[PDB]
C-alpha cells in the first residue's frame, strides 16, 4: 500500500524488483511528512532563493513577435544557478536525503546536465555524491564531467548496454538496491517508479505558481496557453502543475521530432510510441514491435528520453494537455531566431518549445494570443553543436 | 505449476533437495544454448529457470548482462526463446521450467496472451523480475488462468505483511534471496523455498536443505563457464556437466 | 568645459584628439538628463529586472569558513543574464545611445565578455552593433566571437599593434570620430576619458546598493570589508560606490598577480605600475620606462588591462581604499574551493577577489569578520582553462 | 617658435604657402630616416614635421600605423629620436621643425623635461595628438616656457568658442584640419593655419593657399612612397624628391 496514488490514469506505478519497495516506501512517507513540514518548506525556499536565484525572470519578447498579434514571455529558468531548471528539484530531493539522515547521492545522467545539478546540489549540503554516466556520454560530454568532478562528484562511466543514459539508470539502481539505507537516489526527471513523478513535479511547481502571478501582475488574465519541450517531462510538468485547474489555459507539451516522425529516428514516445512497462513505470516509450527498449534521438541531448512522465501521458489521454514534436531543424532555427531578436541563448531542448510557438504565431499571425514559453535552459552549451551543423552546410 | 508439485513431492520422498540451474536462452547461440540445457538436465537439474534476452535487465549482475548481450550477438529474439521452450518440453515432460522474464517483455503484446503462449510451449512458473507483489494482480491472475505458477521473490528482510502476501499469491515455488524466514514461509503455506542469489559450491546448496529450503538456485556461476569457454564449445558442456553433478550430489541426502 | 569633474584627484581627464571632445561632451549631457529623468530610470530598472534578472542573490558560504569568525557572502553577478556584471552597464549604456537618437553601437572586447554584453543588449534593443576585437583575441576566444555573430553583431578582426585589447580600443575609437552622429561607443570598463568612469559606475551601482540592502536585511549591520577584482574597475565600484560614505567598511580590490609581482608578469598597474596618460586618461599603467604601453598577464583574460579606472587610483591615494594582488596559483586554488565546497563555479577573474578573503579568513582565522565578495561572473567559460593547467601538472 | 614666424614672413613676400611633409623618424631605419628628411628639405619642404614611433598611435591612419611598426622594428627610441633631431637641426639651422607627439611620450619623465629637450635639440613645435584644448594647460605653458610653439588642431567644425582658444593658445600655426574657418581664425589673430589630412597631390595644395591657409601639411602621401619602395633605398628617394617638388611646386605663386 502508498500514501499517495501511485498511478495517474493508467499510467505510473512502482514496476521495481521488490527489494527496492522499501526505498520507495520510506521516500514516499518522508515527503508526505516534508509537505506537511514548515521547516522543511522554509529551507527549500531559503535554498531556491539565496541560492538558486529565484524567483526567475518572466520576460517579454516584443521584437520577435512584431507584426503578429502575438504576446509571448518566457519563463527565465536559464537564469537559475546552473543555466537549467533541473536546480529546482534536485536541491528538494538533496533536502529530502538529508530529512532521511542520508549522506550519500546516487545519479545517472545522460546529456550531463542532471550530474552537474546533482554534483552541485551535493556540494553546498554535504552529500558524497557519486554519478553514474553511458561511456558513450561520458567522451561526448568531456565539459560536463569535469564539472561534476570539479564540485567532488564521483563519476562512474557504464559500459553495460548501449553504454547510455538509460543504461546509465539501470546502473544506478542496482548500487541503491543495496546502499538506500545510507544513500538517495536522486532521479532526474518527472518519471520512474512512484514517488518519483510526483516528487519532481512538486519540487519544479514554483515554475508555474511564479509565472501565473508575473502573467497576472503584467497582463492582468492568465495565458491562452504555456508551452514546454518535453524529454522526460519535469520542466513540463513544473510549468503546468499549478495551471491544470485553470481550464482556460492551454498546456503544450513539445517532443523533439529529430529528423522527422516518419524517419523513425525522433524521441517523441508520447505522440509517436507504445506503452510498455520499464524504467520502473508504465508509459509510453520508443521500443521494437517485440518489446525491446530503443533510443530516442534528438539534436538535443537533453531530449533523448525514450519514454516521457506518467503524469503527461494521462493528461494527454483525458484531452487536458497537447502534445506535439519539432524537428531539428525547426528548433535550430528558434534557437537562431531568439540569439539574433531577443539577445537571449536558448538551450536546444528550449528551443524546441520556442520553435512550437513560433509555429502557433506564423501560422496564425491575426490570432490574438498571450503565450508563455517555458526556457528551460541557457544554450551556451549547445554553441558548438550548432556551429558544427551550420558549418556543415556552409 | 503440477510439474513442480510432482517433483518436490518425488524429492520429499527421497529426502533431498532440488539444484536448479539458470541459464540465458539463446547464449552464446540456439544451437549451443540447447546442447548446454541438455547438458544440465543430463548432469542432474531438477528443474530450470530460464531467461529471455531483454535489452535493459536492471536486476541482473555484469555475469548475466553479458550472457543477454551475447544472445542478442546471435540474434535471439523472444519468438525463437518459445520455439526453444517448446522444443525443450517435447525432450523432456516432467522438468519443470521456470522463465525469469522484465514486464515489458510480458505486456507486450498483451499479459494474458504471454502466459497462454507459456502455457502452449510447455512452461511452468514465470518470475516477472520488476513487477513487486504490489504491481502483481494482472500478472498472477493471466497466470493461473493459463495454469502456470507466478513465482515471487521473497527478500531477506522482508516483513510479517509480505511474507504473507508472498505466501498466498505464489505458487510453484518461493524465491528465497540469499531460517527465521523459511519457518514462517511454512508457517502461511507458502509454496515450497528455493534459495538463490549467490549460490556457487556445493556446501551452499547443502546448507540451503539443511536451513529448510526445498533447494537451491544457480545462475552466475552456471554461465560463468559458458563465457569462460566460449572459444571451446566441447570443454564447455564438459565442465557445464562436472558443476551441475557436483552442485546435484550437494542437495541429496 | 563640463556639467561634471572629468577628474577624480590628479586621476582621470578626457585625454583624446580634439575631434572627439564633442562626442564627449554630448554623452556626458545626455547622461545627466538621464540621471535626473524618472522615465529613463523607469525602463532601465525595467529591463534590469524582467531581462537581465536583477535583483542578484547574496549568498552566505557557511562550508567555505567552517573553522573560522569569518562570515563570507558572494553577491551572485554569475546569475545576471549573461553570466557577467557587465550586462548592468551595456543595457544603461544602450539606453543612452538610443537617448542620443543613435541606433548604431561600436565596441571593443578583449576576452569577449564585453563584446557578447554589447551584442545582446544591442540585439534586445535594435541596435546595429559592431565589434572590434584584436585579431590574437579573435583566434583564441573562438566561442565568444560565435556568440557575438549569432547575436547579429558584426565582428570586426584588428590586427594593428600587438593585435589585442589595447589596438582594439584604438580602432573603436578612430570608427567613432567619424560616425559618432549615429553611432555610440558601449566603452566596457569604469576607464577611459571622462564621462566613462563616471558613467559606468552609475550603471553599475546596483550591485553595491543592493548588497548594502540584503546584508542589512541578513546580518542587521554593513560588511566590515566588500571584496572585489580589478581588472578596468567596473564591477569593483560598482559593489563601492554605495559604501565610500560608509567609513567603516572597508574597499578591498584586488588586480590581478599574474606569475607573481616580482616576476613582472601580471597585471597590477594601479599598485606597481606608473601613472601615465593613455586611454584617454591620466592613470597607472603597465609601461616601460620609456613610456611605450606595456601589457597585463594574467591567467584570466578579464583582468588584462594593462591600466586601471581613475576612480580607483584616487580611492588609493586617499587611504579610502586598499588595493591588493593574487596570483594566477592563487585565484586557480579559490576557484576550485568553490566549486567543491558550494557547488558554484566561478569565473577566473572573480576568484582573485575570493581568493584574497580566503586569505584574510586563513591567515587570522580566530579574526570576527563579515566579508562580502563580488562574484563579478560564472566560470563555465573558464573549464578548459582550469582543465589544461591541472592535466599539465598531472 | 620664432623659425615659424620667420618662414612665414618670407614666405608672404614670395607671395607663396609653405609645404610641410610628416614622416616617421626612425622608418624604416634611422640612417634612412635621415636620408629621407634631407632628401625632403632638398626638394623644397619649408617645414618639417615628425613622429616619434609610439606603441599605440590611436590618431593615426594605417599608413602611419604601419610606419610606426617598422621604426620598432628597427629599435628606434624615442631617445635615439632626439639623438635624429639634434642632428637635423645642426644641418640645417632654419627650417622650422615640429614634433607630432602622443601624451604619454611627453608626459613620462615630466612634461617640463620633455620641452626642454626639444628647445636643447632646435625643435619649434609640438602637437600633441591627444591632448585637447581642454586638457591642454600644462603642455602649452611648459612649450612656452621653452621657447617652442604648442600645436592646437582645429576641427572643421569647430564652434566659435573653440576657434577663439586656438587663436590664443597656438603659436607657429594652427593646425586645420581637411574658407569660413580660415578668416575666422584670422579675425582673431590665430598663427597662420596649415592645412592637414588627406593632402595627396599639387591641386590641393594650392586649393589650400586660394583658400587663405598660409600652407599645406602631407603625411600618409609621403609615408606611401617610403613603404612601396623599402626594397629599393635609392628608388624611395628619388620618388620622394619628385613628390615633394611637384607639392612645393603647387604652392608657388
Ligand atoms: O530520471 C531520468 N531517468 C530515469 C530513469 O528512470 P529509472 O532509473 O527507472 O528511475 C533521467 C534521464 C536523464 C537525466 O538528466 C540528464 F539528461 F541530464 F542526463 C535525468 C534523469
Ligand atoms: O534467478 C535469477 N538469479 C539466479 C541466480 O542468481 P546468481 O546465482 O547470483 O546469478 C534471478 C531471478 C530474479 C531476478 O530479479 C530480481 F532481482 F528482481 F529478483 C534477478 C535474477
Ligand atoms: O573599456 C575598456 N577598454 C577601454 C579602452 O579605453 P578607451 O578605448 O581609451 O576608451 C575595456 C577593456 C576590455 C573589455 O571587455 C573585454 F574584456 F571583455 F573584452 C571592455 C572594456
Ligand atoms: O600631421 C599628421 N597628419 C599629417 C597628414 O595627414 P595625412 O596626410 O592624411 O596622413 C597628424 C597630426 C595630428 C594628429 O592627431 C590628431 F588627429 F588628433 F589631430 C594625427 C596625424
Ligand atoms: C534536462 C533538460 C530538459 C529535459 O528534461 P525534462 O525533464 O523533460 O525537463 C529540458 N531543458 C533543459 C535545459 C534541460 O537541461
Ligand atoms: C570583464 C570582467 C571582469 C573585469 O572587468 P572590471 O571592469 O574590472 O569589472 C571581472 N569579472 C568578470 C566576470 C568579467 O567578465
Ligand atoms: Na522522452
Ligand atoms: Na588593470
Amino acid at each position: 500500500t502508498t500514501l499517495l496514488n501511485p498511478y495517474f490514469g493508467e499510467f505510473g506505478g512502482m514496476y521495481v524488483p521488490q527489494i527496492l519497495m522499501p526505498a520507495l516506501n520510506q521516500l514516499e512517507e518522508a515527503f508526505v511528512r516534508a509537505q506537511k513540514d514548515p521547516e522543511f518548506q522554509a529551507q527549500f525556499a531559503d535554498l531556491l532563493k539565496n541560492y538558486a536565484g529565484r524567483p526567475t525572470a518572466l520576460t517579454k519578447c516584443q521584437n520577435i513577435t512584431a507584426g503578429t498579434r502575438t504576446t509571448l514571455y518566457l519563463k527565465r529558468e536559464d537564469l537559475l544557478h546552473g543555466g537549467a531548471h533541473k536546480t529546482n528539484q534536485v536541491l528538494g530531493q538533496a533536502l529530502l536525503a538529508k530529512r532521511m539522515g542520508k549522506s550519500e547521492i546516487i545519479a545517472e545522467t545522460g546529456a550531463g546536465q542532471h550530474g552537474v545539478a546533482s554534483a552541485l546540489a551535493s556540494a553546498l549540503l554535504g552529500l558524497k555524491c557519486r554519478i553514474y554516466m553511458g561511456a558513450k556520454d561520458v567522451e561526448r560530454q568531456s565539459p560536463n564531467v569535469f564539472r561534476m568532478r570539479l564540485m567532488g562528484a564521483e563519476v562512474i562511466p557504464v559500459h553495460s548496454g548501449s553504454a547510455t543514459l538509460k543504461d546509465a539508470c539501470n546502473e544506478a539502481l542496482r548500487d541503491w538496491s543495496g546502499s538506500y539505507e545510507t544513500a538517495h537516489y536522486m532521479l532526474g526527471t518527472a518519471a520512474g517508479p512512484h514517488p518519483y513523478p510526483t516528487i519532481v513535479r512538486e519540487f519544479q511547481r514554483m515554475i508555474g505558481e511564479e509565472t501565473k502571478a508575473q502573467i497576472l501582475d503584467k497582463e492582468g488574465r492568465l495565458p491562452d496557453a504555456v508551452i514546454a519541450c518535453v524529454g522526460g517531462g519535469s520542466n513540463a510538468i513544473g510549468m503546468f502543475a499549478d495551471f491544470i485547474n485553470d481550464t482556460s489555459v492551454g498546456l503544450i507539451g513539445v517532443e523533439p521530432g529529430g529528423h522527422g516522425i516518419e524517419t523513425g529516428e525522433h524521441g517523441a514516445p508520447l505522440k509517436h510510441g507504445r506503452v510498455g512497462i520499464y524504467f520502473g513505470m508504465k508509459a509510453p516509450m520508443m521500443q521494437t514491435a517485440d518489446g525491446q527498449i530503443e533510443e530516442s534521438y534528438s539534436i538535443s541531448a537533453g531530449l533523448d528520453f525514450p519514454s516521457v512522465g506518467p503524469q503527461h501521458a494521462y493528461l494527454n489521454s483525458i484531452g487536458r494537455a497537447d502534445y506535439v514534436s519539432i524537428t531539428d531543424d525547426e528548433a535550430l532555427e528558434a534557437f537562431k531566431t531568439l540569439c539574433r531578436h531577443e539577445g537571449i541563448i536558448p538551450a536546444l531542448e528550449s528551443s524546441h518549445a520556442l520553435a512550437h510557438a513560433l509555429k502557433m504565431m506564423r501560422e496564425q499571425p491575426e490570432k490574438e494570443q498571450l503565450l508563455v514559453v517555458n526556457l528551460s535552459g541557457r544554450g551556451d552549451k549547445d554553441i558548438f553543436t550548432v556551429h558544427d551543423i551550420l558549418k556543415a552546410r556552409g | 505449476m503440477e510439474r513442480y508439485e510432482n517433483l518436490f513431492a518425488q524429492l520429499n520422498d527421497r529426502r533431498e533437495g532440488a539444484f536448479v540451474p539458470f541459464v540465458t536462452l539463446g547464449d552464446p547461440g540456439i544451437e549451443q544454448s540447447l546442447k548446454i540445457i541438455d547438458t544440465l538436465i543430463d548432469a542432474g537439474a531438477d528443474a530450470l529457470e530460464l531467461g529471455v534476452p531483454f535489452s535493459d535487465p536492471l536486476a541482473d549482475g555484469p555475469t548475466i548482462q553479458n550472457a543477454n548481450l551475447r544472445a542478442f550477438a546471435a540474434g535471439v529474439t523472444p519468438a525463437q526463446c518459445f520455439e526453444m521452450l517448446a522444443l525443450i518440453r517435447e525432450k523432456h515432460p516432467t522438468i519443470p521450467i521456470g522463465l525469469l522474464m522484465y514486464a515489458n517483455l510480458v505486456f507486450n503484446n498483451g499479459i494474458d496472451a504471454f502466459y497462454a503462449r507459456c502455457e502452449q510451449v510447455g512452461v511452468d512458473s514465470v518470475l516477472v523480475a520488476d513487477v513487486p507483489v504490489e504491481e502483481s494482480a494482472p500478472f498472477r491472475q493471466a497466470a493461473l488462468r493459463h495454469n502456470i505458477a507466478p513465482i515471487f521473490i521473497c527478500p531477506p528482510n522482508a516483513d510479517d505483511d509480505l511474507l504473507r502476501q508472498v505466501a498466498s499469491y505464489g505458487r510453484g515455488y518461493t524465491y528465497l534471496l540469499s531460517h527465521h524466514l523459511i519457518e514462517k514461509l511454512k508457517e502461511y503455506h507458502a509454496a515450497p523455498a528455493l534459495q538463490g542469489f549467490g549460490i556457487s559450491s556445493p556446501e551452499q546448496v547443502s546448507a540451503a536443505v539443511r536451513a529448510g529450503a526445498a533447494g537451491a538456485i544457480s545462475g552466475s556461476a552456471i554461465v560463468k563457464i559458458i563465457e569462460k569457454n566460449l572459444a571451446s564449445p566441447k570443454q564447455m558442456l564438459a565442465e557445464l556437466r562436472s558443476f551441475v553433478s557436483a552442485m546435484k550430489a550437494a542437495s541429496r541426502a
